[PDB]
C-alpha cells in the first residue's frame, strides 16, 4: 500500500491505497463520491469520467495511486455554494437526462469540453462527447444541454 | 386568471422540467451499487467456461483459505432449501446454481463471499471447476432433430409443459391464434400471394446500469430487506416470500433509483437468490453487482425469432389473409417474461394497422444452450416481432404488385370509423386515425419528391450511392392488464395508486409501478395536479418500496400510463368526490349547486362564494361533516378493461455507399399518437431514446455464437451502442387520438419508438436494393453485411 | 380444531409475549441518539443562570474561534425567520431563544454547533453572557399582586388571551364548569360542610431517555427530515411545515423507538426548533440530545395546582354538592398540552365516581419565572388533580362525620344501573360497576381486620409505629377524541389505522399513534388477529413515520386503545366485509349464507365448504369478483363519539416509624377495570409502572425553588426515583365492564395506576394521623416531612 | 492529544485513538456504534450505561475509555451466542421485564454479572443486587421475575 494525497473537489485526501485500486472504486468506496458510475469493463461508456489535472479521464482506467499530488473533480464538486454549474443547469433545462446513470460523466465531460471549445457547433459537440454513452436520451437533448451551457458561460 | 391558476398547476399537457433531476445532476441519486450497510460483504459468481457439459468437481478449498473470503457456496448448499432451481414467469424452471451440469456458457456455477469486490474477484479465479464437455445445441432447427442431444435432462419423460403438450425434448411449446381453416382457405383461392423468410436477431437491452442487489436478512428481527434493480418489486417480494418461508409482511423489497430497465430488469436472476441465501446464512448484508459482460451474457435477451410470413391479396392490393409460422429460441431455460397464458406474448397483434379479414399465426418455442430471456427490450411482449413481420410483408407485397408502399398502406388501413375495431386475432383496438397521420408524414418530407430523387439516381448506373426510403405505419398494444387474460404468476395485471392529502394542501402519492428514468415522479404528479387543483410541485410521488407502496405489477411494456395512469386518476377522483361533499357542507349548499374550476369549488352563479382544495383539506382534518370520516385520501386498484393502442408512422431515408457498404441515415421522421399527452417534453425524450435503440438494433446489434456455443462480442468492444456521432437527428411529429376507455385518454408511448423504428430501418435498406429484385435483408445492416449483399447483387463500387 | 385455531392466532385476550423485545434485549433498538448521518454536526444550548433579567450582551467570538465550532446562533438569527418565538398547544407563545430577557432559569439563550458533543459542551462554556437581574416571581399568589413585576412584557396591552379575558398582567386565564348558582345554593344551606386546602406539588415525568432530535434539511432535494422524541409526529409535521414555509409533503417527521414519553414528549421544545433552523442554514444534519438536568429543568412538568375543595352533604354522608377553586402555576409561557377548548384539561371530571347533583369548579392559571408545562406524567389532561381533589375531600367528609371511608363511598357511587351517566359537569360516563369492585377489594385484603388492627395499635400509647389505611375509588376519562369538543391546534382528536393484506395472507398495519414502550406492536396486532383470522405474529405494525403512517394525533392521555384501538377494529372490519363478499363468490353462495369461524368463512350446514383468509387474500390479487377492485386493504379515521371511562379501587396500608418518620408500604392492592382486555400481561406491566410512579410522586418527588428562583434538586442527586428496593410488591385485580360505544368494548388503562395510586398513598399517610385530627398532609410524604408532622402532633418517637 | 488504545469489546479487538476525557459510554456508542448501552443521567445513578469490565459491573459513563487499554468489555450486543439468547435475555423476554427498553441493556449486563456473584438469589437479594439500575416503565416487579427465570435456567 502506498500513502497518497489527492485533492478531491478542493479538499486534500491523504489515504493508503492498494496499487490495483481503480480511481473509480477509490472515489466511490473510500470517499463515497457515488456520483461517478460504472457501465463497462472495457473503457467505452465513460460514466466514470472525472476531471484530473485539467483533463477528462475515465476513472475506471486510471489507478488511484497515480493521483498522488493530483487535482480531481467529480460531479459532487460542480455546484458552487449550492448554485448549479452552467452544465448542470443546461441538462436540467434541456431535459438531457432520464435514468441519470450517464449524467455525472456527461456533466464532467461537458464541463471540460466547454473550456476546450467555448463555441462548439453541433458536430463538434457530438464528436466532443463521443467518449460518453447514453442509453436513454438519444443524445439529441444532451446536445441542446451543452449548447445551453455554452451560451450561459459566455453570458 | 382562471387560465393563470391552471398554468400555475403545471399539470396535464405542460412541458414542465423534471422533479427527479436535482439529485441526479449532483450525483445524489441512490442506485444499488451506491448502497453500503454495516457489515456488508460482497458476492461474486463463478461462471461456466463452456456451453454444455456435466460438472465433475468444484474445488472450494483454495478460495476458502484466501484471507477475506467468508464463504463459497454451490448448488449442494441450495438443495436443503430447495433453491438450486427457481420458477420462471414462463412457467418453466431455471437453475440458480448449476447442479449436475451447465446449460449455457457463463452460467452461474458457484458463489464466493468476501470483504470486498476486489478480494471477491480473486476468489472466483481461485475456484477451479472440472467439466466433461457435451455436444452443443445452437441452431433451433438442429435442436428438433431426432438425434439432437438432451439439454433438459430434468424434464426427461414429460409429455407436457406449462403451455400444452411437448413433441420433442428440446421443444418448449407450440402456440397459435386466429382462424387456421379460414386463413388456409383464403390463401388457396387468393389471386396474389407472397411469402418471405426473415430472422429477427437475438439482441440485448444492455441498460447502462447492470443488474445487482444488496440483500439483508436480520436474524434479530427475523426479516429480509433487499434493495434491487427490479422492474416489479412487489411480485419479487411475493415470490421471495414463497421460496424462503419468511412471511410476506417480513420481506421488504426496494427498487431505488434504477439506471434504466428496458425490460432487462423484470426477472429474478440467480445472482439475487444467491445474495439472499448468502445473507440469510451469514446473518449480514451481501452485495452483488454484475459487470457489463455478465449483463450481456446472462440477463434477459430480446428477439431471436425465425419468421415465415405470408400475405394473400387481390390485384389492386387489398390484403385478404395473413399466415405466419415462427420458431422461437428461448435458450436453456424458458424464463421469458410474459403473462401466464401467452408464451409468445401478444404476437397475434401482427395483423397490424390493417383490416385483414382472415389470419393465423403459430409460434414454436425451442431450447438451446444459451442464456434465457426473449422479452426484454421495449418489446411490449413480442409486439416488436409482430410489427416487423407485418411491415416487412406489406413491403414484399407492394414490390410484387409494383405498387407504392404508402399507397398500399393507406388502402389497407383500418378506417377511423371502424374503431373500436376487432381484429382477426381477437384484439379490440381502442381508437386510431392512420390516414390523417400518414398524409401528415408524407407531406412534411415531400414523399413524392423523394421518390423522384430516388428514380433519378437509379437511372444513372454510375451513381456512387444507393437511395432507400423506408416507411412503417404501426399499431402498438400496451398496458398489459385485463386480469381475466393477463396475469404474472397468478397475479392479475392491475396496478394501483394511493394518494393522501395533508392538512395544509400538499400531498404524497405512491403507485405499484417503478420508474427507471421515464419520469413518473414528474408525470404522475401532473396527472394528480389537474385532477385536484394542487400544484404538481408539491405532490410528492414514490414507487418501488413494497413496504410503503400499494401492490402493483411494476413497469415494462409501456403499461404505466395505461394502467397506473388510470388508477391515479380514479384514486384522485375519489378524493375529488369527497372534497365536493365537504365543499358543499362548508358553503351550506348542495353538491349539484357547485362547479369545479381548476382548483376550487364555486357556487353556481355567485363567484365570490368558493372553497379551494386547501380550504377543503384543512376542513377534513379539523371537523369532518357529519357522515364523513376525517382525512382526505384514497386508494385505487385498476383492472383495465382493455389494452391501449397507440400508433405511429415513421419514415427514413438512407444513402448507402456502394464502395464500402456504409449506410448513412439522411433523415428520419417519427410521428406518434399516444392519445392524451401528459408531458410533451418527457414524451419527446422517450422517442429520441427508443429510435436510438432502434438504430442500434437494426444497424449494428447482434449476439453471434460460434460452433462451440461461445458467445462472441459480449462486451462494448464489439456489442454496438451508438454515440452522439452515429446517432442521427430525429424529427418528431404527432396527432392526438385519445383512448375512449382510459380515464384520461392517455396511451403508453415509451416502447412505440423502439418497436416501429426497427422495421423502418430495414424498410429503408431493402428499398435501396428493391429495383434489383431484393425483397429482404436480415439485420444487422452493418457495413460488412450490406457490402456482402452489394457484391451479391452486383452493386458494389 | 376451532378452539386450537383461535388460540393459535394469539389475538384478543391472549397474554402473548412482546414482538418489540427481540431488538431491545440485544441492543438493536433505534432511539434518537443512536442515529448517525453523513456530515452530522452536534448542537448544544447556552442556558440562563438566572431566573429573570434583561440580556445586555452575548459574546460569540471566543466560541466561534474554537476549532470544530461551526456556528453560534442567538434570537437575532431567528428574528428574520419569525422563529425567536413559537406557538404552543395552549394558545400562548413561547421563547425559542431568549431575546430581550430571560423568563426562567436554564432557559435557552443561544446555541452552538460543533463536530461533536464534546467540543459543543466546551463551546457552551466559552460563550459569555451579561444580564441585568430582575425581581423574581415564584409564588402564584404573589404573582397577582398589583406591584408584582411584569413577566410577559411581550403581551403588554392585551386585555384578553387565548382563553378569555385577563384581569392581571400575570393572569393567564380563568375557566369554569358546572352550575355555579345552583352549587352556591346547596352550600349556602347544607347541614354538613367540609373545606380543605391542598397543594398538588410540581413534579417531573423524567423519562429515562431525555428529549432529542436529529434534524436534516437536504438543500438538493429541498426537503426536511427530522428524527425525534415526539409523541405526536404528525402534529409536529404540520406545525413545522407552517413555521418554516416548507410544503408539508416535503416535511418528514419520524418518531423511532422512544425510551418512554409519559406526556413529557408531546410538546415542541426550543431545542427542536433550533436544530431544524441550524440544519436548514448549514445544509446538513444537526443532532440535539439533552442531559438529565436539562430535561428535568426545562421540559414539561406536571401538576402544580393549589386547590380548595369543598363538599356539602346530609349527616348520613350523602353528598349534595361540590365546589372547587384552583390556582394553577403554569410558568413563564403557557405551553400546557391540552385540547384548545380546555385550558384546564378535563379537570371537571372531579365529580369522580359519585352521583353529585350540583357542582362547580374554577381554575385560574398564572405566570411565574419557571419552565412551561402542566400536562405530562400520565395525567389524561388534569385528571390526576381531579381524582386527588375528590378523593381527599371525601376522606375529609368521612372524618368529620366519623363515618367509614369505604362506607361513605358505597353510599355515593354512581349505581351500575345509572350508566350511561351524565354528571353535574356534562361528562357521559360510558359504563361502570363500582360496588362489586369495591366489595371484592375489601374482602381480598380483609378490610374489617385491618380496621380492627389499626384500632389495637391506637389503643397502646407506646406503639412504635402508626398504622394508616388508604382507599381510593376513582373514575378515569381517557380517549381524547370528540372533534366537536377536542382538537390539538385545530386538528380534531381522531386517530387512524391502515391495514394491507398481502397476497400470501400476512399483513402490514400502521396507525396515527406512537408507542413509547406500551406494547403497541404487540397489542395492535392482537386486535387485528381476532378481526381477520390472521396470526398476530405475522401482522407487522408500525408507527411514527409521517411519510408512511396515516395521520393521527399521537399517543398520550391513554388515547391509543380508546381511539386508535377503534380505528383498527373498524378498518379490519372493512376488510372483513370485502373478504365475505369474495368468499361468497368463491364458494358460489350468498353472503348471509356464510358463517365466520375464527379464521375462515364456511357454508352454513356444510363445514366441508370453507375459505380461509389466506384463500381469500390470494383470490383478491388473482381475480377480483365482478364489481370489486383487486387487493384487500382498508383505512379508517375514527372520530370517537365519547371518551372511555375506566375505573379502579385502590387500597394501601402503611406503617410509619414514629422515631424517624419513615413510611413503609405494607400492602397495596390495585383493581383496575378497563373493559375488554387486549393483552393482560401488558396491562399488568402498565399497572406496575403506574403505581411505581405514584409512589414516586406521593412519597418523594418535588421541584423546589429558592427565593432567587433557582431550581433545587434538578438532577438524580436529589430528584427521587425509586429503585427495586424502594418499590413495593404490587397486588393487582380486575373486573370487566366494557365501553358500549367502543368497537371492541376496550377502555384505556395506562394512566389509571398513576392517577389513582397517588391519592391512595396520601390517604394512607393521612389516615395514620386521622385519630389525632389530621385531615390532610401535603406531598411529598418523605421521612423528613412526615417527621415534622409527628413532631407537630406530638407523635414523635 | 488523542491516545491510541485497543479495547476488547465482546471478544473483538477495537483499535482506536481517543482524547483522554472520552467516557467509556461515548466510546462504545460513538466510536463503535454499540448503541445498546444508554445514557440516562449525568450523576452516575441510572445505570443505563452498565457494561461488564474485567469481570465487574461498571457504569461506563463514569469510566474513561483510556483506562480500558487491554481490558475485556462486555456489552448487551454480546450476550447472545450463535443467535441463541443468553438466559438473562430470555428471562426478560419471557417475564415481560421491559417496556420502552431504555434501561434494558443495562439491566441485562448487570443481571448477567449478578447471577454469577449470586446464583441462587432471594427476592430481597435480587432487588438489592439490582439497585444501581433505574427503570421508569416496569415497576421492577417483572424484572425480579425475569432474574428468577434466568437464575433457574442457568442451574438447568
Ligand atoms: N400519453 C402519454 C404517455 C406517456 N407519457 C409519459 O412518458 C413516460 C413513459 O410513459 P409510458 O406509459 O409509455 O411507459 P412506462 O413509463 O410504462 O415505461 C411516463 O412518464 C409518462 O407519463 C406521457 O406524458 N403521455
Ligand atoms: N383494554 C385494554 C387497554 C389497554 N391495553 C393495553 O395497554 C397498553 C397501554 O394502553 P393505553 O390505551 O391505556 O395507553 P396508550 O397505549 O395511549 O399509552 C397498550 O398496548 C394496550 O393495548 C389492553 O391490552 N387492553
Ligand atoms: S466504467 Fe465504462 S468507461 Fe469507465
Ligand atoms: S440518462 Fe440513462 S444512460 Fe443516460
Ligand atoms: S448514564 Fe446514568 S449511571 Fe451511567
Ligand atoms: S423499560 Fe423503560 S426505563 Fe426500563
Amino acid at each position: 500500500k502506498k500513502i497518497i494525497t489527492v485533492n478531491v473537489n478542493g479538499k486534500a485526501q491523504e489515504k493508503a491505497v492498494e496499487p490495483r485500486t481503480l480511481l473509480i472504486h477509490f472515489l466511490r468506496e473510500e470517499l463515497n463520491l457515488t456520483g461517478a458510475h460504472i457501465g463497462c469493463e472495457t473503457s467505452h461508456c465513460g460514466a466514470c469520467t472525472v476531471d484530473i489535472d485539467g483533463r477528462s479521464v475515465k476513472s475506471c482506467t486510471h489507478l488511484a495511486v497515480q493521483c498522488d499530488g493530483s487535482e480531481v473533480l467529480t460531479v459532487e464538486g460542480l455546484a458552487n455554494k449550492g448554485v448549479l454549474h452552467a452544465v448542470q443547469e443546461g441538462f436540467y433545462k434541456e431535459h438531457g437526462l432520464q435514468c441519470g446513470f450517464c449524467t455525472p460523466g456527461m456533466l464532467m465531460r461537458a464541463y471540460r469540453f466547454l473550456q476546450e471549445n467555448p463555441n462548439p457547433t453541433e458536430a463538434e459537440i457530438r464528436m466532443g462527447m463521443t467518449g460518453n454513452l447514453c442509453r436513454c436520451t438519444g443524445y439529441q437533448n444532451i446536445v441542446k444541454a451543452v449548447q445551453y451551457a455554452a451560451r450561459k458561460l459566455q453570458e | 386568471d382562471a387560465e393563470a391558476r391552471e398554468l400555475a398547476l403545471a399539470g396535464m399537457g405542460a412541458s414542465r422540467l423534471r422533479k427527479e433531476d436535482a439529485r441526479f445532476i449532483q450525483g445524489k441519486g441512490n442506485y444499488v451499487d451506491d448502497i453500503k450497510m454495516p457489515g456488508m460483504l460482497h458476492m461474486d459468481i463463478v461462471r461456466a467456461p463452456i456451453a454444455h457439459g456435466r460438472i465433475k468437481k468444484i474445488h472450494k478449498d483454495a478460495a476458502l483459505a484466501m484471507p477475506g473470503v467468508h464463504a463459497v457456496l454451490t448448488a449442494e448448499d441450495l438443495k436443503p432449501l430447495k433453491l438450486h432451481w427457481m420458477p420462471t414467469l414462463a412457467g418453466d424452471v431455471a437453475a440458480v446454481l448449476a447442479d449436475e451440469k451447465v446449460h449455457f456458457q457463463m452460467q452461474e456455477v458457484a458463489i464466493v463471499i468476501a470483504d470486498d469486490r476486489y478480494i471477491a474477484a480473486d476468489a472466483v479465479e481461485a475456484v477451479k471447476v472440472e467439466y466433461d464437455e457435451l455436444p452443443v445445441v445452437i441452431d433451433p432447427i438442429d435442436a428438433l432433430k431426432p438425434d439432437a442431444p438432451v439439454l433438459r435432462e430434468d424434464l426427461a419423460g414429460k409429455t407436457s409443459g406449462a403451455h400444452g403438450p411437448r413433441e420433442h425434448h428440446n421443444h418448449i411449446f407450440t402456440w397459435g391464434a386466429g382462424d387456421k381453416a379460414a386463413t388456409d382457405a383464403v390463401f388457396a383461392n387468393a389471386p396474389v400471394t407472397v411469402s418471405q423468410h426473415m430472422y429477427y436477431p437475438r439482441v440485448h437491452p444492455c441498460p447502462l446500469e447492470t443488474c445487482g442487489c444488496v440483500a439483508s436478512f436480520d436474524p434479530i428481527k427475523g426479516d429480509l430487506t433487499t434493495y434491487i434493480t427490479s422492474q416489479a418489486p412487489h411480485v419479487v417480494r411475493t415470490v421471495v416470500s414463497m421460496l424462503s418461508g419468511i412471511p410476506e409482511s417480513k420481506v421488504r423489497i426496494v427498487s431505488p433509483d434504477i439506471g434504466g430497465g428496458f425490460g432487462n430488469k423484470v426477472g429474478i436472476y440467480p445472482g439475487y437468490v444467491c445474495a439472499i441465501v448468502a445473507s440469510i446464512v451469514l446473518g449480514r448484508p451481501v452485495k452483488w453487482v454484475e459487470d457489463r459482460v455478465e449483463n450481456i451474457s446472462t440477463t434477459a435477451f430480446a428477439r431471436d425469432y425465425h419468421m415465415d410470413g405470408e400475405l394473400a391479396a387481390t390485384p389492386d392490393g387489398k390484403i385478404l389473409g395473413l399466415r405466419v409460422n415462427v420458431v422461437a429460441d428461448h435458450g436453456a431455460f424458458d424464463a421469458c417474461a410474459d403473462p401466464t397464458k401467452f408464451p409468445a406474448g401478444l404476437f397475434h397483434i401482427c395483423s397490424g394497422s390493417y383490416d385483414i379479414p382472415r389470419a393465423h399465426c403459430s409460434v414454436k418455442g425451442v431450447y438451446t444452450n444459451k442464456a434465457p430471456g426473449g422479452v426484454a427490450y421495449r418489446c411490449s411482449f413480442r409486439v416488436t416481432e409482430a410489427v416487423y413481420l407485418i411491415e416487412r410483408m406489406v413491403d414484399v407485397l407492394a414490390q410484387k404488385l409494383n405498387m407504392d408502399k404508402a399507397e398500399i398502406r393507406a388502402k389497407n388501413f383500418i378506417r377511423k370509423e371502424q374503431f373500436p375495431y376487432t381484429t382477426q386475432f381477437g384484439f379490440e383496438y381502442d381508437s386510431g386515425d392512420y390516414h390523417t397521420a400518414l398524409k401528415k408524414v408524407l407531406d412534411a418530407v415531400d414523399y413524392p419528391a423523394l421518390r423522384a430523387e430516388q428514380a433519378a439516381r437509379r437511372a444513372d448506373p454510375n451513381s456512387p450511392t444507393l437511395m432507400g426510403i423506408g416507411l412503417v405505419t404501426f399499431t402498438e398494444v400496451v398496458g398489459a392488464g385485463p386480469s381475466k387474460m393477463c396475469d404474472i404468476l397468478g397475479v392479475g395485471m392491475f396496478d394501483s395508486c394511493e394518494i393522501r392529502i395533508h392538512p395544509t394542501g400538499s400531498a404524497i402519492a405512491r403507485m405499484g409501478t417503478i420508474t427507471q428514468g421515464q419520469g413518473h415522479q414528474t408525470t404522475y404528479a401532473q396527472i394528480i395536479a389537474t385532477e385536484l387543483g394542487i400544484p404538481s410541485e408539491v405532490i410528492q410521488v414514490e414507487e418501488g418500496d413494497t413496504s410503503t407502496a400499494p401492490y402493483g405489477l411494476g413497469t415494462y411494456g409501456s403499461r404505466s400510463t395505461p394502467v397506473a395512469g388510470a388508477a391515479i386518476a380514479l384514486a384522485a377522483r375519489k378524493i375529488h368526490a369527497k372534497a365536493r361533499k365537504i365543499a358543499a357542507h362548508m358553503l351550506e349548499v348542495n353538491e349539484n349547486d357547485l362547479d369545479w374550476e381548476v382548483d376550487r369549488f364555486k357556487v353556481k352563479g355567485d363567484d365570490s362564494k368558493f372553497k379551494t382544495m386547501a380550504d377543503i383539506a384543512w376542513q377534513a382534518y379539523h371537523q369532518p361533516p357529519a357522515g364523513l370520516e376525517p382525512g382526505l385520501e384514497a386508494v385505487h386498484y385498476y383492472d383495465p378493461p382493455n389494452f391501449t393502442y397507440p400508433f405511429g408512422i415513421y419514415l427514413c431515408v438512407v444513402d448507402i455507399d456502394r464502395a464500402t457498404g456504409e449506410t448513412k441515415v439522411r433523415r428520419f421522421y417519427a410521428l406518434d399518437d399516444c392519445g392524451t399527452r401528459i408531458n410533451p417534453m418527457i414524451i419527446e425524450g422517450q422517442i429520441h431514446g427508443g429510435l436510438t435503440e432502434g438504430y442500434a438494433v437494426a444497424m449494428g446489434q447482434q449476439m453471434p455464437f460460434d460452433a462451440q456455443g461461445n458467445l462472441l462480442g459480449n462486451t462494448l468492444m464489439d456489442y454496438f451502442l451508438p454515440t452522439a456521432v452515429e446517432t442521427p437527428h430525429w424529427e418528431t411529429d404527432h396527432t392526438v387520438t385519445p383512448s375512449p376507455h382510459h380515464p384520461i385518454g392517455a396511451k403508453g408511448v415509451a416502447e412505440s419508438p423502439h418497436v416501429g423504428s426497427i422495421p423502418t430501418f430495414t424498410a429503408a435498406v431493402v428499398d435501396a436494393f428493391a429495383h434489383v429484385g431484393v425483397t429482404h435483408l436480415d439485420m444487422p445492416h452493418t457495413s460488412y453485411r450490406v457490402w456482402k449483399s452489394l457484391k451479391e447483387h452486383n452493386l458494389a463500387l
